[PDB]
RNA sequence: CUGACUGGGGCCUGUAGAGCACUGAUAGGGCUAGGGGGCCCACCAGCCUACCAAACCCUGUCAAACUCCGAAGGGUCCCAG
RNA sequence: CGCCUCCUAAAAGGUAACGGAGGCGCCCAAAGGUCCCCUCAGGCGGGACGGAAAUCCGCCGGAGAGCGCAAGGGUAGAAGG
RNA sequence: UCCCCCGUGCCCAUAGCGGCGUGGAACCACCCGUUCCCAUUCCGAACACGGAAGUGAAACGCGCCAGCGCCGAUGGUACUGGGCGGGCGACCGCCUGGGAGAGUAGGUCGGUGCGGGGGA
């Protein structure tokens, strides 16, 4: 590479909330960051954050079957 | 030639003889041309200046 | 059918002497043999308006042989509109590329609706053995409406017959007919004057 | 992008920045620092990184935000939409949806007014 | 489509043929280094050098050298004195370069 | 060649995976990365101010590798561009930056990424290459809210020795790239 | 009727009309030929005719081939006007016609019809002409 | 003795004719973006066209300022009459 | 009304008409010398904003791009960048 | 002098496209590195250097195949130098010498010079 224009790689930590640590190369030393692929719901498989809900509607309701047959 | 594109003679600084004739283009080369060329009065190169013709 | 035709070789004459004699001149050739021949022009147009470069004419020489042919080339005078010289193309046993006539089965339903069949193709460009070569080559165009087309992929081949144009190629085709009705439309239909294509500065 | 995809400001104090978040009001600012013992009145750039992946963790996993929030409010005025009823023509239209007057106002549904 | 190496090598050599002189051809693989002195006029090789041919050593640069000094012996005996290089697709560099400086110093003229 | 788990991961993991899913038999023909290629068309600084140089200090951090600025073939007036103008950047990472830079991305950048639900099954070259957009730059580990201005995506261009389609899908899915569908 | 759309020149010189048809010597198309036995321009106005009149007789049915095109500009100066300054006006566009070749050609109708319409379309046109019908000689050109 | 003219040999050429590979023109058919129209629709798509129709392909053609070709001849030099 | 390009011009050169079509009366301090390096237009597929067309990637692609400006000749084995 | 390879010419596609097969001992290439020379409008991709674990996957070389591309007769015709006729003309014929283009038959998946390394 040439000389005096390319930001020096240097190791360093990776810190996510999840408490996962990465082990690569970056310009910064040490850097925080608030997910990663470790904890993201989308790679964590089917991890719905919330809404597992199903259908959910239009039947759940079922309130109730007081009605006659 | 034009009004922008006018003649110019190239004169030895040493001697300050006119040793050349030439053209530049005034707006787009403002500054005066200095140029080497041979003076065969001098008998070396010399650095030419541009002086009105 | 097979066909017959007297043939007689030529040397030095010059063609318009034959040719005034009543003998349209012509060649024979494949990859073994080149002689310079000529036929009778009544007696060949006799059997060509028959065989035509379709069906095998056998040419009966003055030595005896009888070689089987196909008429690979016509060269038509374009002032007469007469033969003026023909290419008998010598079969061996090996296949070989030649034009099978196409027949044009059923009445389209386009026809009785009062459209035209265009008979694209006539015949068909086809490799087939010298003795295996079929008389026609059915074809049912009674399903074309207009504009409906027929292409050499729908083609029905007998045995041995191998195709030798782009199964793409169109055949038939059966179009709107010639109409009076149209006519006032075209008359008085201004079509703008001619653009003149832009030269030098202007482009 | 830190709570959650939305950078909060800083300078205000946690209930008020956490309500610059689609899904969250000062009813639910005042859930998220009870529920992770948070003072309700501490600055964002105050926030002790422990603080701030403790508020944050709460508040991604409970409630539907952002995105999530903003595709299931579409998703259902889409089915509206689509199943004919009445409240779907209205959404069809631009028109108001809860039975107010057209004749005049309505701006804010119908958008400045269209001159004729 | 001719690649950049080919356009290289023909757009050098076109000026070289162009002057006349016999050209010092240089072939450079990754282990060897060649050199011919060629007559275009009659297509033909006058004399030839190479490591391979010379069972030469193991520094390339140190061995295009002595490729250079060994093309400038065997020359000329055969009267070849001048001579225009022909560095085909490589730059006027390293091992070539070598082979070019050790011809010279046999007195190969160029 | 530095020791990056990425790298690693391709010859002690995925390299096997790949030989028995498609039964090479040559070492060279199983499919590995040729280069990473990314641009920035940004086209937003043609004239306006061609201090886009803030974006060239941004790249370089996150890539370890100063982009090269590219130029307007021709002109074109509805876009307002003089042939010659400066719009955009383009940096081509091979070996260990490229597998570090592609180590972050599919770690922590993805992740980052706005509603994030996978990349694009359909985005591949036809001839076994992969190529994506993203929408910021904040999305990198190394750029903060602080040190940004505005809001400057581009496009990455993953190039693999593969043939087919098929053959990169294998080798990028297994590489941990997250594919939706 | 028929003219170029475009053009690359507004003005042609004359030429010559020496020699029989240069191609279209032979059926092409439909089943029935109307030939040229003589070289003229044809214009446009005269094979508009000749399309019409073989429409007319057909009244619904059959298809008309035109295997000529008018695109040789015709040149006229303006009336009383002496020589000189400069080339006439474009007033017309021709076709190029030689001996053998096969101006019209007919389909999709009966022997008597297309008798009778190449007829009736010959009597539009500057020139004698032969009508003809796809031969086997037409088929192996 | 070099001349007109002529024999032989070499080189130069883009016409006649022809061709369609380039630049344009071009009839029909095929295939097929885009429009016209027709069901169906506004909730964004969908189907249908004996309508006009780009590109491409096939068949068939046109050209002083078109040429993938290309004569007869013409020019010029050498040796010979 | 001088000059340039094509055609007319009949395959050397030349060749007229108030014959058919266009351009010039500048420009460039690099758009000049040399050395080294590089190769187009266009089509298809892929890619945030981004579109028929901005920049990126892959495959095909001998010259249809380019060469300041008319036209012609020439030209990537460069005269183009 | 015969076969393989590496250079480098010549003929100028009968030499090209595509498909398939084959070669690593040798040679060539990819390859292994980026300390050193040198290098990237960024990139050891290229250029360059130092190497020698691997692979003939890519490239290259060598076979085979006629789908494309390229080449292409013979025969006949167009046209025509020179010589003659005919038509009011547009134009049309005859003699003698020359003779295409398209198309048909068919050909082609190159040939050859010089030097170098290896083999028998
Ligand atoms: N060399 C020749 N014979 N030329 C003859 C020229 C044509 C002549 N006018 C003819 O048709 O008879
Ligand atoms: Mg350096
Ligand atoms: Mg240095
Ligand atoms: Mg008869
Ligand atoms: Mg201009
Ligand atoms: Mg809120
Ligand atoms: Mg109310
Ligand atoms: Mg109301
Ligand atoms: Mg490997
Ligand atoms: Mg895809
Ligand atoms: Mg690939
Ligand atoms: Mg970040
Ligand atoms: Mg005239
Ligand atoms: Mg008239
Ligand atoms: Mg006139
Ligand atoms: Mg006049
Ligand atoms: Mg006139
Ligand atoms: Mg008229
Ligand atoms: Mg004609
Ligand atoms: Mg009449
Ligand atoms: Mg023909
Ligand atoms: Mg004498
Ligand atoms: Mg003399
Ligand atoms: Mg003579
Ligand atoms: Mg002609
Ligand atoms: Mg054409
Ligand atoms: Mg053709
Ligand atoms: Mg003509
Ligand atoms: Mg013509
Ligand atoms: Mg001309
Ligand atoms: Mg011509
Ligand atoms: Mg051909
Ligand atoms: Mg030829
Ligand atoms: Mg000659
Ligand atoms: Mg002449
Ligand atoms: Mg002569
Ligand atoms: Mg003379
Ligand atoms: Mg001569
Ligand atoms: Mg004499
Ligand atoms: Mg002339
Ligand atoms: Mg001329
Ligand atoms: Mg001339
Ligand atoms: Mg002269
Ligand atoms: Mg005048
Ligand atoms: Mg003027
Ligand atoms: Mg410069
Ligand atoms: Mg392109
Ligand atoms: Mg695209
Ligand atoms: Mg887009
Ligand atoms: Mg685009
Ligand atoms: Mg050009
Ligand atoms: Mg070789
Ligand atoms: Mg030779
Ligand atoms: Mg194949
Ligand atoms: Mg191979
Ligand atoms: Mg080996
Ligand atoms: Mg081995
Ligand atoms: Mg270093
Ligand atoms: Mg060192
Ligand atoms: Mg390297
Ligand atoms: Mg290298
Ligand atoms: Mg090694
Ligand atoms: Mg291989
Ligand atoms: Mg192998
Ligand atoms: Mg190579
Ligand atoms: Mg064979
Ligand atoms: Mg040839
Ligand atoms: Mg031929
Ligand atoms: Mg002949
Ligand atoms: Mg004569
Ligand atoms: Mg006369
Ligand atoms: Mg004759
Ligand atoms: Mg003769
Ligand atoms: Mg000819
Ligand atoms: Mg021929
Ligand atoms: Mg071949
Ligand atoms: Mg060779
Ligand atoms: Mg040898
Ligand atoms: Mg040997
Ligand atoms: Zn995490
Ligand atoms: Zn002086």
């Amino acid at each position: 590479m040439k000389e005096g224009i390319h930001p020096k790689l240097v190791p360093a930590r990776i810190i996510c909330g999840c408490g996962n640590v990465i082990e690569t190369y970056s310009t910064k030393p040490e850097i925080y960051v608030e997910v990663c692929s470790k904890c993201h719901p989308f790679y964590t498989g089917q991890q719905r954050f919330v809404d597992t809900e199903g259908r959910v509607e239009r039947f759940q309701r079922r309130y109730g079957d007081s009605y006659r047959k | 030639a034009s009004e922008v594109r006018i003649k110019l003679l190239l004169e030895c600084t040493e001697c300050k003889r006119r040793n050349y004739a030439t053209e530049k283009n005034k707006r787009n080369t403002p500054n005066k041309l200095e140029l080497r060329k041979y003076c065969p009065w001098c008998r070396k190169h010399t650095v030419h200046r541009e002086v009105k013709i | 059918m097979e066909y017959r035709l007297k043939a007689y070789y030529r040397e030095g004459e010059k063609p318009s002497a034959l040719r005034r004699a009543g003998k349209l001149p012509g060649v024979m050739y494949n990859r073994h043999l080149n002689r310079k021949v000529y036929v009778d022009l009544v007696e060949f147009d006799k059997v060509f308006r028959q065989a035509s470069i379709h069906h095998v004419i056998v040419l009966e020489l003055p030595d005896g042989q009888s070689l089987p042919t196909l008429v690979r080339q016509v060269n038509l005078d374009k002032r007469r509109r007469r033969p003026e010289h023909v290419d008998f193309f010598v079969l061996s046993d090996e296949p070989v590329e030649m034009y099978v006539p196409l027949r044009f089965v059923g009445t389209p339903a386009g026809v009785r609706a009062g459209g035209v069949l265009q008979e694209i193709h006539r015949d068909i460009l086809v490799k087939v053995s010298p003795r295996n070569i079929p008389e026609f080559i059915e074809v049912d165009v009674s399903g074309l409406e207009i504009g409906d087309s027929l292409h050499a992929s729908d083609l029905k081949l007998p045995p041995g017959v191998e195709l030798a144009v782009s199964p793409e190629e169109t055949i038939a085709a059966v179009v709107p007919p010639e109409d009076v009705e149209k006519l006032a439309e075209e008359a008085a239909a201004e079509v703008a004057e001619p653009e003149v294509i832009k030269k030098g500065k202007e482009e | 992008a830190r709570i959650a995809g939305v950078e909060i400001p800083r300078n205000k104090r946690v209930d008020v920045a956490l309500t610059y978040i689609y899904g969250i009001g000062k009813a639910r600012a005042k859930e998220a620092l009870e529920k992770t013992g948070i003072n309700p009145a501490t600055r964002v750039k105050d926030l002790t990184e422990a603080e701030v992946v403790r508020l944050r963790e709460y508040v991604e996993n409970t409630w539907k935000l952002e995105g999530e929030l903003r595709a299931e409010v579409a998703a259902n005025i889409k089915r509206l939409m689509d199943i004919g009823c009445y409240r779907g023509l209205r959404h069809r239209r631009g028109l108001p949806v809860r039975g107010q007057r057209t004749r005049t106002n309505a701006r804010t549904r119908k958008g400045p007014r269209k001159t004729v | 489509r001719l690649t950049a190496y080919e356009r290289r090598k023909f757009r050098v050599r076109n000026r070289i043929k162009r002057t006349g002189r016999l050209r010092l051809s240089v072939f450079r693989s990754l282990k060897h280094i060649y050199a011919q002195i060629i007559d275009d006029e009659k297509g033909v090789t006058l004399v030839s050098a190479s490591s391979l041919a010379l069972k030469l050593k193991g520094n390339k640069t140190e061995v295009a050298r002595q490729v250079g000094r060994a093309l400038a012996e065997k020359a000329l005996a055969l009267g070849i004195k001048q001579v225009a290089f022909d560095r085909g697709p490589y730059k006027y560099h390293g091992r070539v370069k070598a082979l070019a400086e050790g011809a010279r110093e046999g007195g190969l003229e160029f | 060649p530095l020791d990056v788990a990425l790298k690693r991961k391709y010859y002690e993991e995925v390299r096997p995976e790949l030989i028995r899913r498609f039964g090479y038999q040559n070492v060279w023909e199983v499919p590995r990365l040729e280069k990473v290629v990314i641009n920035q068309g940004l086209g937003e600084a043609k004239e306006d101010a061609r201090i886009l140089e803030k974006a060239a200090q941004e790249l370089a951090l996150i890539t370890g590798q100063k982009p090269a600025v590219t130029r307007a073939k021709k002109s074109i007036s509805n876009f307002k561009l003089r042939k010659g103008m400066p719009i955009g950047l383009r940096v081509t990472l091979r070996r260990d930056r490229m597998w570090i830079f592609l180590e972050k991305l599919l770690n922590v950048a993805l992740p980052r990424i706005r509603d994030f639900r996978g990349l694009n099954p359909n985005s591949f070259d036809g001839r076994g290459n992969y190529n994506l957009g993203l929408r910021e730059q904040l999305i990198f580990p190394e750029i903060t809210y602080d040190m940004v201005d505005a809001l400057r995506g581009m496009d990455i261009a993953v190039v693999t020795t593969a043939e087919t389609d098929e053959e990169a899908r294998a080798l990028l899915e297994l590489l941990g790239f997250p594919f939706r569908k | 009727m028929l003219m170029p759309r475009r053009m690359k020149y507004r003005k042609q010189q004359r030429g010559r009309l020496k020699g029989a048809t240069k191609g279209g010597d032979y059926v092409a198309f439909g089943d029935y030929g109307l030939v040229a036995l003589e070289p003229a321009w044809i214009t446009a106005q005269q094979i508009e005719a000749a399309r019409v009149a073989m429409v007319r007789h057909f009244r619904r049915g059959g298809k008309i081939f035109i295997r000529i095109f008018p695109d040789k500009p015709y040149t006229k100066k303006p009336l009383e006007v002496r020589m000189g300054k400069g080339k006439g006006n474009v007033e017309g566009y021709v076709a190029v016609v030689k001996p053998g070749r096969v101006m019209f050609e007919v389909a999709g109708v009966t022997e008597e019809q297309a008798m009778e319409a190449l007829r009736i379309a010959g009597h539009k046109l500057p020139i004698k002409t032969k009508i003809v019908r796809r031969d086997a000689y037409d088929e192996a050109q």
